[PDB]
RNA sequence: AUGCGA
């Protein structure tokens, strides 16, 4: 009963869950690393 | 002149039929009357629960819910409140006049 | 395209998206004078009325679940476990 | 309602319209401002009125605030009370906070409108006083018990939770124990509540009520708490000054 | 491809940067919309929005009239466009 | 740049020039960081839609 | 550094309601 | 603009105490504190009303276009 | 580079199968995602 | 009598549709339209 | 309603900003209490605004030019006034028989701002007033200047006075860059009252200070209060004080000589109930300024309006009855919700 | 046991000071809800009569017309507010204003120059005529009945010295103010009191006695006259707790802050009511108690609706 | 476009 419903826009959900928190943001770090 | 048809309203959704709980809605009132009314109402030994709530300052409303014991009706208990407020105000005015005279 | 009923393989449950569309479309139909099969019981919002109809599954609608192939499973309201 | 930072779907939700008289400004509850990332500093919001029953049904079922109790990023719930309401819970929730029968009931109707669908009882239920002796006395935690007993359905056992506070026990004394949050059948038996509890960071109390009774219950809890703390902030207020 | 800030052609049309497709297709202006400074309020529900009566009189719903909503919509007309739960216009069938 | 003064008792002027440095560099990072996240959003939001 | 001087007319500016500087 | 009629915070009529107060700082060569004490502005709501006033109307009035100059 | 993709499409004689949600918005079509991921029919009395 | 004040001469005057827009006492070419005894209602707030 | 801050730098006088006061000294309670005082929302006394608190006015100037089409006197034909009689004589309700409004006139959007006559149309035509709110005609200015003759007075500049009442959503700020809108105009009875018998003009929530570290505002409160009680201005020049001469002690002791809490709090009672509040409330006198950005005025609603012909899509701008944009991010975000019937 | 008459047994009043403009009175053995009711009512609910519709005929002054209208509204009038009933709204403005419901005040001032001031500055009052527009310039315009009725209560601004406006030659003000009945709740201009506030009697619990220079040294820690010392060899006593301001300054010092408690007397209320001049503050209080009673009578009178 | 709420 916790399963994801058929048809969920999970792609977009992914995109916002990676973008939105990337606003709070030896090797490349942060936004340049994520862009790279 | 007409018996005011809109001052107090009985919210059937908030009123027992068995016997002692109602929510009344008064227009154009606030804590002004409310807190005194709840104070005297709580003076009634037969009130189990009574209190007032303002739905919203902008809303210009006063809701006062009275649930009593099986020994009184909220309309009756409320009337007891109002007789208490009027008589109490008689006491206040009378002592105030008396102390003005005392000078 | 017809998935045999005995051969239907999809989720017995109504999705939140399924539930939403069902209630919306059926309500809109009621708003266009679809015959109400339940007591209006005072209600005036066709959406809450359709909500009542979902509570009784009186809705005579079927969901056509598509698969990216294009085959689909037509399911009644009266069977997909609402909740 | 949609804010400016469309950064995520949680920034554009469906709200139930309530026309407020004698207003000129869009009125919004505090619990939502951390989902819009909004602040009354001067922030502007767009209001959309959909023209179609399918989109209405979506605004009643999909975009609604309760369907956004948690973020999909992490599932830390998001919506909770803030600033003043949090500190109000800290003050009310002190074991030192006592309340008279009159006061207690006052807070209750202040926070519960049965006419608003705020209950599953159509009457009121109440606790026995903390102190039978010198002066019938109720605690504030007893108040939270009363509200929870009044917003949850009587047909169900009370929520049971073992949580923690954001307050080390050391501050309440050398033997004091006040970080242990104890919930017994829906009844707060030890500890206070704070951002950790009714904020918007998963678990705590609000997260647990959301899990047990669902988003409509959890939202109802939020409105009840918001009223409780607003009125209690009327009785006790809150201030800060140089002495602090 | 010609030979100074010349008038744009169709290619410097809906494409390039914002354009049509981006600025008027993938995103558009819309009717039934408002913009306003937001104000807090603990007395409303946490899931509702307190709309000032300028919007209450300036936002309409295309209500199909029935036997069940005849009372409410007849009343809204009675109020007229300049009153509460009113209605500004009526489109016949 | 180590400021021993505190807001309750104030900051020496030489110290105000540094807390002003940190405050500015904060406002610059704050004003550019939001412009560096739009292209990250739209560039892959186009794909997963 | 010299300290900012305190005011010379450093005197009571508040009374109870009912009272005055006839007691000051 | 002009000495406010009443103290926003309190409600005490204050518009009567301007010219005498200015006179009292002129005529009585008093100090602002004692002048307000004799004027009865015994609340800082009423104290601040007059103390902070800037009767800028005198500067406005010199621009009167209804008289030759 | 919309026009470049256009060129590659026409030169292909391409056909849009109108599945992309973006494309579907461009053509004024019910989005295929979520609530548009499926169809609704009605059971109607035949007599 | 309509009135128009010279922005530069203060001289009151009563322009007509048949005269040059100029202060006959100064010669200015800018005129403030004078206020008159005309009723306007006001809510005292 | 302009005032001179009680608390100021001595350069306030040396630079004369007292010539052009931009704010006023207000009674502030630093208190979360009402529940509308969070984050960025602050409450004003309603009766205080009724006493004129922060009352402000906005002037809009108009140029009515008719020499834009000029080109060889010849056909120039418009004269403010009438000719056809057929005009609604109710236009006299605002405009004198010369076509210009009576200085002082109340005008609402749609009312005629002037009346004129063009022989080509043989009609008395008017330029309508287009605004969201009514105004009053403040000045009517006749411009024949730089002209060669132009004696017909075809250019007039009209200045409108639009009153700006303090209102919910209007932005206000202290001298500390801690800006907030007024969430509501609290009834004076409902305010909290001190045992001094006063209720504040403005209430600012304390939880705003801990992030902002606006402690200059705390000292401004305690100094403006001291300076009102003893009745003198206080110097706020940076570093006039020193770690061994704190201002809280200087004004604190001055206040205690005055007869008030050394920490500056005062025991206040709840307007609503009447009990004494838990603690003594931090009250003081703070210079508050009304920002011109009454973004309150920025409200806009459009349920119908013009559309661009190249799209037939809502036009732009509040004053244009334009329609807000649902951009790409809002489109994508609505797809996130699954609200595809809302997205269409 | 509790009855309202047992309250009458317990309720006390003590009036410290009664000026025709100030009242300082105490209510002992009452509930806070009642004092707050009176306070709140005295502020918002006591009806008063104030200018409401100002009709300008001319204003060339450098003062904004609207603003001046607000200022004219703010002037409190020495009017017994009982001379008029409320004016409805169901009816046209021509019916709104009658001699039964409205009081008219005219203002007609024309500014001039004065015949030639010596010197330099020469005082705008010397250089100009009627440069200062005062409330004393509100000519009262009765109609018929109340013309007679005010024979012994004519309409006067409660403070003629209030500066209303300052003019310059050629500026002129002609306006007709319509003063109506209103409540301090609908606008602060209708509030008949400037400040009605109450304070609970401070209670000074001396935990252990103090003596000598610690007794007088403690005595100076409080408002001058609150703490009395008779001998000081044995105690530092409280001359009058009513004199205190609750500055809580004593708590800064452990010499005392550990041998005293600072509280209040929940039953005892120290009211301070200052009048705006329309009525004496006690008279306003009388209206407050009769108003609250009248409201309870209205609620008895009301039919329980459903 | 710039500035702006931010
Ligand atoms: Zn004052």
């Amino acid at each position: 009963r916790s399963l994801i419903n058929p048809g969920e826009a999970v792609g977009i959900i992914a995109s916002q869950s990676v973008g939105e928190p990337s606003t709070q943001m030896n090797v490349t770090l942060g936004i340049p690393r994520l862009r790279e | 002149e007409e018996p005011d048809r809109e001052k107090i309203k009985l919210l059937t959704q908030a009123t027992s039929e068995d016997g002692t709980s109602a929510s009344f809605q008064i227009v154009e009132e606030d804590h002004t009357l409310g807190n005194a009314l709840r104070y005297v109402i709580m003076k009634n030994p037969d009130v189990e629960f009574c209190g007032y709530s303002i739905p919203h300052p902008s809303e210009n409303l006063l809701n006062i819910r009275i649930q009593t014991y099986g020994e009184t009706t909220a309309v009756d208990a409320l009337q007891k409140g109002l007789k208490d407020l009027m008589d109490l105000c008689d006491v206040v005015e009378s002592k105030f006049t008396e102390k003005i005279k005392s000078m | 395209k017809a998935i045999p009923k005995d051969q239907r393989a999809t989720t017995p449950y109504m999705t939140k998206y399924e539930r939403a569309r069902i209630l919306g479309t059926r309500a809109l139909q009621i708003s266009m004078n679809a015959p109400v099969f339940v007591d209006l019981e005072g209600e005036t919002d066709p959406l809450r009325i359709a909500m009542k109809e979902l509570a009784e599954k009186k809705i005579p609608l079927v969901i056509r679940r598509y698969l990216p192939d294009g085959s689909f499973e037509d399911w009644s309201v009266e069977e997909l476990i609402v909740d | 309602m949609n804010r400016q930072p469309t950064l995520h779907k949680a920034s554009m939700m469906g709200h139930k319209v309530r026309v407020l008289p004698n207003e000129k400004t869009l009125r919004l509850h505090y619990a939502n401002t951390g989902a819009y990332n909004a602040d009354f500093d001067g922030d502007e919001m767009n209001m959309h009125f959909p023209q179609n029953e399918n989109a209405r049904a979506e605004a009643l079922n999909l975009a609604n605030t309760d369907s956004q109790y948690l973020t999909p990023t992490s599932g830390s719930p998001v919506r909770g009370l803030i600033q003043d309401h949090i500190s109000a819970g800290v003050w009310l929730t002190s074991k030192d906070s006592f309340f008279t029968r009159e006061q207690y009931q006052q807070y209750i109707y202040g926070c519960i409108r049965p006419e608003d669908g705020h209950t599953t009882r159509s009457k009121i239920v109440t606790l026995p006083p903390t102190i039978f002796k010198p002066y019938p006395l109720w605690t504030g935690k007893q108040i939270i018990t009363t509200v929870l007993l009044n917003v949850t359905p009587p047909d169900m056992p009370g929520i049971n939770l073992i949580s923690k506070n954001k307050i080390k026990n050391e501050y309440w004394g050398k033997g004091s124990l006040e970080n242990e949050v104890l919930f017994k059948d829906g009844a707060l038996l030890c500890g206070i509540l704070d951002k950790s509890q009714y904020g918007a960071s998963k678990y705590g109390i609000v997260h647990s009520l959301h899990e047990v009774y669902g988003p409509e219950v959890a939202a109802k809890v939020l409105s009840v708490l918001g009223r409780l703390f607003t009125n209690y902030i009327t009785a006790t207020a809150f201030t800060c000054g140089m002495d602090d | 491809k010609a030979q100074k800030v010349p008038i744009p052609g169709v290619k410097q049309a809906l494409e390039k940067k914002e354009g049509l497709f981006r600025k008027h297709m993938m995103g558009k202006r819309v009717n039934y919309a408002a913009r306003s400074v937001i104000s807090p309020d603990p007395n409303i529900e946490t899931n509702e929005i307190g709309v000032p009566p300028v919007f209450a009189v300036k936002l309409t719903y295309p209500e199909p009239v029935t036997a069940y909503n005849i009372a409410e919509l007849r009343q809204a007309v009675i109020n007229g466009p300049d009153k509460w739960p009113g209605a500004t216009q009526i489109q016949n069938e | 740049g180590y400021v021993k003064g505190r807001f309750y008792s104030g900051i020496k002027p030489q110290e105000y020039y540094f807390h002003c440095m940190a405050g500015r560099e904060g406002l610059i990072d704050t004003a550019v960081k939001t412009s560096r996240s739009g292209y990250l959003q739209r560039c892959l939001t186009k794909q997963l839609e | 550094r010299k300290d900012v001087p305190k005011v010379e007319g450093l005197k009571l500016e508040h009374f109870a309601t009912g009272y005055d500087a006839e007691d000051f | 603009m002009i000495v406010p009629v009443r103290c926003f915070s309190c409600g005490k009529v204050v518009g009567d105490k301007w010219e005498s107060y200015l006179n009292l700082l002129q005529e009585d060569e008093l100090d602002e504190g004692t002048a307000l004490s004799r004027l009865g502005l015994k609340r800082y709501c009423c104290r601040r009303m007059i103390l902070t006033h800037v009767d800028l109307i005198e500067k406005f009035l010199r621009y009167n276009p209804l008289e030759k100059r | 580079t919309t026009c470049q993709f256009l060129t590659k499409a026409v030169l292909d004689n391409e056909r849009e199968q109108l599945d992309s949600p973006s494309a579907r918005i461009v053509v004024g079509k019910l989005n295929n995602v979520g609530t548009g991921s499926f169809d609704v029919l009605a059971k109607v009395p035949n007599a | 009598t309509l009135k128009y004040i010279c922005a530069e001469c203060s001289s009151k005057l009563s322009l007509s549709r048949t005269d040059a827009v100029r202060c006959k006492d100064c010669g200015h070419r800018i005129l403030l339209k004078a206020r008159t005894k005309r009723l306007v209602q006001f809510e005292a707030r | 309603t302009g005032q001179t801050p009680i608390v100021k730098a001595n350069l306030y006088d040396d630079y004369g900003m007292d010539n052009f006061p931009n704010g006023f000294n207000a009674v502030v309670a630093v208190i979360s209490y009402t529940g509308y005082d969070m984050d960025d929302a602050m409450i004003i006394n309603k009766s205080a605004d009724e006493r004129g608190f922060g009352y402000g006015t906005m002037y809009k100037t108009e140029k009515v030019d008719l020499a834009l089409n000029r080109n060889r006197g010849d056909p120039i034909t418009q004269h403010f006034g009438f000719g056809n009689d057929e005009w609604p004589k109710e236009w006299l309700e605002k405009l004198d028989e010369d076509g210009l409004p009576y200085i002082g006139t109340y005008v609402e959007e749609g009312d005629p701002i002037c009346a004129y006559f063009d022989d080509t149309l043989n009609k008395t035509k008017i330029k309508t007033y287009h605004s969201s709110e009514p105004a009053y005609i403040e000045e009517v200015n006749l411009i024949g200047d730089e002209s060669n003759k132009f004696q017909e007075l075809q250019t007039v500049s009209i200045k409108y006075r639009i009153r700006r009442t303090p209102q919910i959503g209007d932005k206000f700020s202290s001298r500390h860059g801690q800006k907030g809108v007024c969430s509501r105009k609290w009834p004076t009875i409902d305010m909290p009252f001190s045992e001094t018998g006063i209720q504040p003009d403005i209430i600012i929530n304390p939880h705003a200070f801990p992030s902002r570290m606006t402690i200059g505002m705390f000292v401004e409160s305690l100094a403006g209060k001291a300076g009102a009680l003893h009745g003198i201005a206080q110097d706020s020049t940076p570093w006039i004080f020193n770690e061994d001469d704190t201002p809280a002690d200087y004004f604190g002791e001055q206040l205690a000589k005055a007869g008030y809490n050394y920490h500056g709090n005062e025991p206040m009672y709840s307007g609503a109930t009447g009990e004494e509040l838990r603690a003594d409330i931090y009250v003081g006198v703070v210079y508050y300024q009304r920002l011109r950005h009454m973004v309150n005025d920025k409200f806009q609603v459009r349920s119908t309006g013009p559309v661009n012909s190249l799209t037939m899509q809502p036009v732009k701008g509040r004053k244009r009855h334009g329609g807000i944009r649902v951009g790409e991010m809002e489109r994508d975000a609505l797809i996130g919700h699954g609200t595809s019937f809302l997205l269409q | 046991e509790w009855n309202v008459e047992k309250f009458k047994k317990d309720f006390e009043v003590n009036i410290s000071s009664l000026d025709a403009r100030e009242a300082n009175f105490d209510l002992i053995n009452i509930d806070t809800s009642i004092a707050n009711a009176f306070r709140r009512i005295m502020i918002s609910e006591v009806p008063s009569v104030a200018a409401e519709y100002v009709y300008f005929f001319n204003n060339t002054s450098v003062i904004q017309d609207e603003v001046l209208a607000h200022r004219i509204g703010l002037v409190p009038l020495k009017v017994d507010p009982d001379m008029l009933t409320w004016v409805d709204s169901n009816l046209p403005d021509d019916e709104k204003f009658t001699d039964e419901n409205t009081i008219v005040l005219s203002l007609n001032v024309k500014c001039t120059r004065n015949p030639d001031a010596p010197k330099g500055s020469t005082d705008p009052k010397e250089l100009y005529n009627n440069a200062h527009v005062y409330a004393r310039d509100l000519k009262f315009e009765p109609q018929g009945r109340q013309s007679t009725t005010f024979a012994d209560c004519p309409v006067v601004p409660a403070d003629p010295d209030i500066l209303l406006a300052k003019l310059r030659p050629g500026q002129e003000i002609s306006l007709k103010a319509h003063c109506i009945l209103g409540i301090g709740g609908d606008h602060a201009k209708f509030s008949p009191v400037s400040t009605a506030s109450y304070r609970l009697l401070p209670q000074i619990n001396i935990l252990q006695p103090i003596k000598g220079e610690s007794a007088r040294r403690f005595q100076k820690c409080f408002p001058p006259g609150v703490i009395g010392i008779d001998e000081g060899s044995d105690e530092a006593y409280v001359k009058d707790a009513r004199k205190d301001t609750v500055s809580r300054e004593v708590l800064r010092y452990e010499e005392f802050a550990d041998k005293v408690k600072l509280g209040r007397v929940r039953n005892h209320f120290i009211f301070n009511v200052e009048s705006a001049g329309a009525m004496t503050p006690e008279e306003i209080f009388f209206k407050s108690v009769r108003i609250l009673k009248n409201k309870a009578e209205y609620l008895k009178n009301c039919p329980i609706t459903q």
